[PDB]
């Protein structure tokens, strides 16, 4: 329930081909790049990395949480099915 | 009449039946105003 | 317009009249620690970990299903307000199973995180725990319910949002028992939810029962394709293969359910 | 004008004069006494009448919540918002120490109904749902009987004592459990459900039951009313001291020689209760230990502070404790204070519902240490933990049983902290 | 006892017949007429209580064929059942002791009429006797606490009870005379036990204080 990790941006990449190892069956990768997540506070800050380092780019907009009108009235209703069943 | 002292006259609560609660409430339904309605008849529904 | 104004530990905000408290912390970024409210299922109000001390209160008032009216300062950080916190925290912990090193909830439950945050470093309890006998209600999820907390999310979601009754909570005082007293099936289609609400270890996934933890579980987001609905999920990978589907955050398309199939 | 020397109730004082059953207690000695008299013009009177007789009558929370009913009966007195009003009687008394609700139920409940209906033209109610409790089955069918004859008589339901009112009076009776006791339990097991409290607001004043507006009262308050209204507010505000208007069902009980639930004159010294209409306790003053003052949640006080406090709202308060239900229990020396209030936090642990983590949790926790304090088995500093862990449950519950249950494990710690040393001293030796 | 979990038993199962007399559905349209029309789930709690005062006690069938008469879901009926004390979910034997132990009883030592029960009736709390007589429970305060130590048999309370009291008490009982329920010493409902004190005068008329119109 915590939103402690909603609140910054990424620069995430695509993943790679990851095969086992035939020893030890391991997860031996030649992505350099895979294991690399940065952090930007904003996103313009966050496309700005993207233009100096000239990296292919898509980004996704922020998933807002519309406002969810609460009640605790509505569990207890004269006509309205609100009326909860188990308290 | 006269004020007592040393006299209990509920002596109807040993003399009751096993259903009498139940036996005074199933005839107490012609003394019902019509009840009111929820705009249905279960949230459910 | 009509946004009633009121002050949260000192700034002031203006909102909606009939917004509870909590509703009006994330307002300004405050996330008061909950256990039996979640955003987009009922109110229940009897986890009492919301628990905040307002101003010039003589008694701390329950968040969940307190109406805000004008000028009624949060007090978040205040002395009694944590207090309140720290008590009500330990009472959820007393008599919960030392389970953690083989409850799937560990690294991502939120009994476990908030104890860090919002919780004691030593115990005071010399007595013995309560413990539940288990139930079963699907090859899908399994049930601990001596790690339950009672927080009755998720009778709740099967009364409302997957819209069967068949969850509860019998018995009485410590013997809160909460599941479905005879022995029943938990058959719909979005049971696998059930799972995610829960805060604790009390029902975990079967098909992904000790096989990963959340620290090293890579994440990534795609789509559903089980459905023409196409919710937006994320995928669990690490060592290179899938382990669980999680549903992710889509007010438009799942909100945060998934069907048992996609899950 | 101020009766200090206060005390010595009178039977027309009595509210309920067939509290014992001892002459008619059916509807034919109702009327004898002066019940279902004038209450057709009252009626006729309006709500406001009676709203400003109870302001005069100062009629406080009988049933433990201390608040002025006046104030509480014209909470919620708004225009009608097409939702029916509804009225409940919390004749629930499942208190350990209650006991004048079973016998007002038993041989009185024409008065009970009666105050539902002049009581029900304040709130302007439809019909009453009076809880009577299940384990009361006898006395639910002896106030049927009175519900009986009160129905066609046209006192109550359609034209309310002939006054154009529709006020009706259903019954529920129980199924057995304490937290019913509060209205916002109870309301639940009105409603269908298992018996949990409900958090307020919303209140019960603007929605009550079926998602409708219903009043809450003490069986009492709502009892008391038809007789404050007739004969006069001011004469039963006379009664009582400031903010304690009016006299009180004292519910005698514990090591006392006679126990007894006297309609006895009220904000009086526990010494003239005991010993004049109580017969002495056994032992006499010397013998009793410590008092439950009127209720088992209330903190019991030891001889050393009950030598001259009067069973009032105001001294009951400044004295660590309340009056709640005036349920008095005499405790002496030879019982052990801590094997007493053993059974009844065991009776606490044994009624919580465990909606809330504090009630579920910490009653429980504190049966188990307490046990232990029995026998002893504790270290100087348990006690502080008791009491720590009694202020963490001490108003964060949902409902008032969780700090109803704070108060006498509070009580205890601060009153007789000697005791629990030496009895836990003697722990260590005897089992070196 | 002390089981909140069903399980399926052959002598309680769903397919346990259970029904309800001719007088009964008439008895439960009461108790659903006294309710309003759209909110009918309070007639749950009463229509329990008709198959603990026909059965004596509740199977799961109870509760199963109470959900459908109710038009409510079968785990509501549950959890109605499982809070409530005397719901009780288990066959009692006929005579069902409820011995009152609460602080006020036991403070005037309700363990000797414990004890009592304990040793001539011979089973133990929570026990039934050989052949379906008595069932003996400790119980908290039924709502009566100013008498002596009590016992709830069935629907019949029983008060001013000493441990020689409670013993002929159980002589008739045992014979199948019920005793007069009520306190058993000079006590009638609740006046001293030496000698009443209030109720003296005679009570006053009909209507007094009259407040002009009133
Ligand atoms: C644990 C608990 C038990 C209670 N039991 C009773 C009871 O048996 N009878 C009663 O009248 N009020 C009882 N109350 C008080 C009710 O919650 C409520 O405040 C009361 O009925 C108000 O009465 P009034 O409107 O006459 O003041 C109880 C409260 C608590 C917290
Ligand atoms: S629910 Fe959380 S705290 Fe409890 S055992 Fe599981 S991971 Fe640990
Ligand atoms: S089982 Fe899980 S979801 Fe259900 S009440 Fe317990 S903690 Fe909450
Ligand atoms: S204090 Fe909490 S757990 Fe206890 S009865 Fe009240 S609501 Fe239930
Ligand atoms: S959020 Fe208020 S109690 Fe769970
Ligand atoms: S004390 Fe025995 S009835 Fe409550
Ligand atoms: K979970």
């Amino acid at each position: 329930s915590g939103v402690n990790n909603t609140k910054k941006w990424k620069m995430e990449f695509d993943t790679r081909e990851r095969w086992e190892n035939p020893l030890m069956g391991w997860s031996s990768t030649a992505d350099p790049l895979s294991n690399l997540v940065l952090t930007f506070s904003t996103k313009e800050d966050a496309v700005a990395f993207a233009e100096k380092n000239g990296w292919s780019f898509d980004v996704e907009e922020r998933k807002v949480p519309k406002p969810k009108s609460k009640s605790y009235g509505a569990n207890f209703s004269w006509n309205k099915r609100t009326r909860v069943s188990t308290k | 009449e006269p004020f007592d002292n040393s006299t209990y006259r509920n002596l109807q609560h040993h003399e009751y039946s096993t259903y009498t609660f139940l036996d005074l409430n199933v005839e107490l339904s012609k003394f019902r105003m019509p009840q009111p309605s929820s705009g249905r008849q279960s949230p459910r529904h | 317009s009509n946004l009633i104004e009121v002050f949260v530990d000192g700034q002031s905000v203006m909102v909606e009249p009939g917004t509870t408290v909590l509703q009006a912390c994330e307002k300004v970024g405050m996330q008061i620690p909950r256990f039996c409210y979640h955003e987009r299922l009922s109110v229940a109000g009897n986890c009492r970990m919301c628990l905040v001390e307002i101003e010039k209160a003589p008694k701390v008032v329950a968040a969940c299903a307190m109406p805000v009216m004008k000028g009624w300062n949060i007090l978040t950080n205040s002395e009694k307000s944590k207090k309140a916190r720290e008590g009500v925290m330990e009472f959820l912990l007393a008599n919960h199973p030392l389970d953690c090193p083989i409850c799937d909830q560990g690294g991502e439950c939120d009994l476990q995180d908030q104890s860090m945050m919002f919780g004691s470093d030593r115990s005071r309890f010399l007595e013995g725990k309560r413990a539940v006998e288990d139930k079963n209600i699907g090859p899908l999820v399994k049930t601990i319910m001596t790690r339950c907390i009672q927080c009755t999310r998720c009778i709740r979601f099967a009364s409302e949002i997957a819209g069967v009754d068949d969850l509860g909570t019998t018995g009485r005082g410590n013997d809160m028992q909460v599941g479905t007293y005879i022995e029943k099936m938990f058959m719909s289609e979005l049971s696998g939810n059930i799972i995610d609400i829960c805060p604790v270890g009390a029902l975990t996934s079967k098909p992904y029962a000790f096989t990963a933890r959340p620290w090293e579980t890579r994440k990534t987001e795609s789509i559903d394709v089980m459905d023409a609905v196409g919710s937006n999920i994320v995928v669990s990978t690490r060592t290179g293969e899938v382990m669980r589907i999680l549903p992710r955050m889509h007010e438009d398309i799942n909100e945060e359910w998934i069907s048992d199939k996609t899950r | 004008p101020k009766k200090t020397s206060f005390g010595s109730l009178k039977d027309e004082d009595r509210i309920f004069t067939n509290l014992y059953g001892r002459h008619d207690w059916r509807l034919k000695g109702a009327q004898s006494r002066g019940d279902w008299y004038k209450t057709k013009e009252i009626l006729l009177k309006g709500p406001d009448w009676i709203l400003g007789e109870v302001k005069t009558s100062g009629l406080r929370g009988r049933g433990g919540a201390g608040f002025p009913t006046g104030l509480k009966w014209s909470f919620m007195n708004k225009p009608s918002d097409g939702r029916p009003k509804y009225l409940v009687v919390n004749a629930d008394e499942g208190e350990p120490g209650t006991c004048k609700d079973r016998e007002i139920i038993r041989h009185d409940p024409h008065k009970l109904v009666e105050g539902c209906l002049v009581g029900g033209r304040a709130m302007g109610a439809r019909a009453a749902y009076i809880y009577i409790r299940g384990e009361f089955y006898n006395e639910a069918s002896n106030l049927q009987v009175a519900i009986r004859e009160a129905y066609e008589a046209g006192l109550i339901g359609k034209n309310a004592c002939g006054s154009g009112y529709d006020f009706d009076v259903f019954v529920v009776r129980g199924a057995g459990a304490y937290i019913c006791g509060e209205e916002t339990a109870l309301i639940e097991s009105i409603e269908g459900k298992q018996g949990k409290p409900r958090l307020k607001p919303p209140f019960p004043a603007d929605v009550g039951v079926f998602g409708c507006p219903t009043t809450v009262a003490n069986v009492e308050t709502v009892a008391v009313s038809p007789t404050i209204c007739r004969r006069g507010g001011a004469w039963f505000a006379s009664f009582g001291r400031e903010r304690n208007s009016g006299t009180k069902l004292f519910n005698i009980s514990g090591h006392v020689n006679h126990p007894c639930t006297v309609e006895e004159e009220m904000s009086v010294p526990l010494k003239e209760l005991i010993e004049k209409h109580a017969g002495g306790v056994i032992g006499g003053w010397d013998n009793l230990l410590a008092v439950i003052p009127g209720g088992s949640s209330t903190p019991l006080i030891p001889k050393s502070v009950c030598e001259t406090v009067l069973m009032d709202f105001d001294a009951l308060v400044q004295a660590q404790t309340g009056l709640g239900t005036a349920a008095v229990i005499v405790m002496d020396r030879s019982t052990d204070i801590v094997k007493a209030i053993a059974r009844l936090i065991e009776f606490y642990k044994h009624e919580s519902c465990g909606q809330c983590t504090p009630c579920r949790e910490g009653v429980d926790w504190m049966n188990k240490v307490m046990a232990r304090f029995v026998k002893g088995d504790a270290r100087p500093a348990e006690i502080d933990s008791l009491w720590e862990i009694s202020k963490q449950i001490e108003g964060h519950t949902i409902c008032a049983l969780g700090d109803g249950a704070a108060w006498p494990v509070q009580g205890l710690i601060r009153h007789f902290r000697p005791e629990l040393e030496e009895r836990m001293q003697q722990f260590a030796l005897q089992h070196q | 006892g002390a089981l909140f979990v069903h399980r399926d038993t052959p002598e309680n199962n769903p397919d346990t017949p259970f029904d309800f007399t001719p007088e009964n559905y008439k008895r439960i349209e009461a108790i659903v007429k006294n309710y309003p029309e759209g909110h009918k789930a309070a007639a749950v709690l009463p229509v329990l209580d008709l198959a603990q005062r026909q059965n004596g006690w509740l199977p799961i069938s109870a509760m199963n064929k109470v959900a459908e008469i109710l038009q409510v879901p079968p785990m509501r009926v549950y959890e109605v059942a499982t809070f409530y004390t005397m719901y009780n979910r288990k066959p009692v034997g006929k005579y069902h002791i409820q011995v009152c132990t609460t602080t006020p009883c036991m403070l005037r030592n309700s363990d000797s009429i414990l004890e009592a029960i304990q040793k001539k009736l011979g089973i133990k709390v929570g026990e039934t006797t050989p052949d379906k007589l008595f069932t003996l429970i400790e119980v908290e305060c039924l709502g009566a606490c100013v008498n002596a130590p009590m016992v709830q048999i069935n629907d019949n309370y029983y008060e001013d009870l000493t441990p020689k009291d409670i013993e002929e008490i159980i002589d008739e009982l045992k014979a199948g005379k019920i005793p007069k329920p009520g306190p058993r010493s000079g006590r009638f409902s609740c006046e001293p036990a030496g000698g009443l004190t209030s109720l003296t005068e005679p009570p006053k008329g009909p209507g007094f204080g009259v407040q002009a119109g009133l």
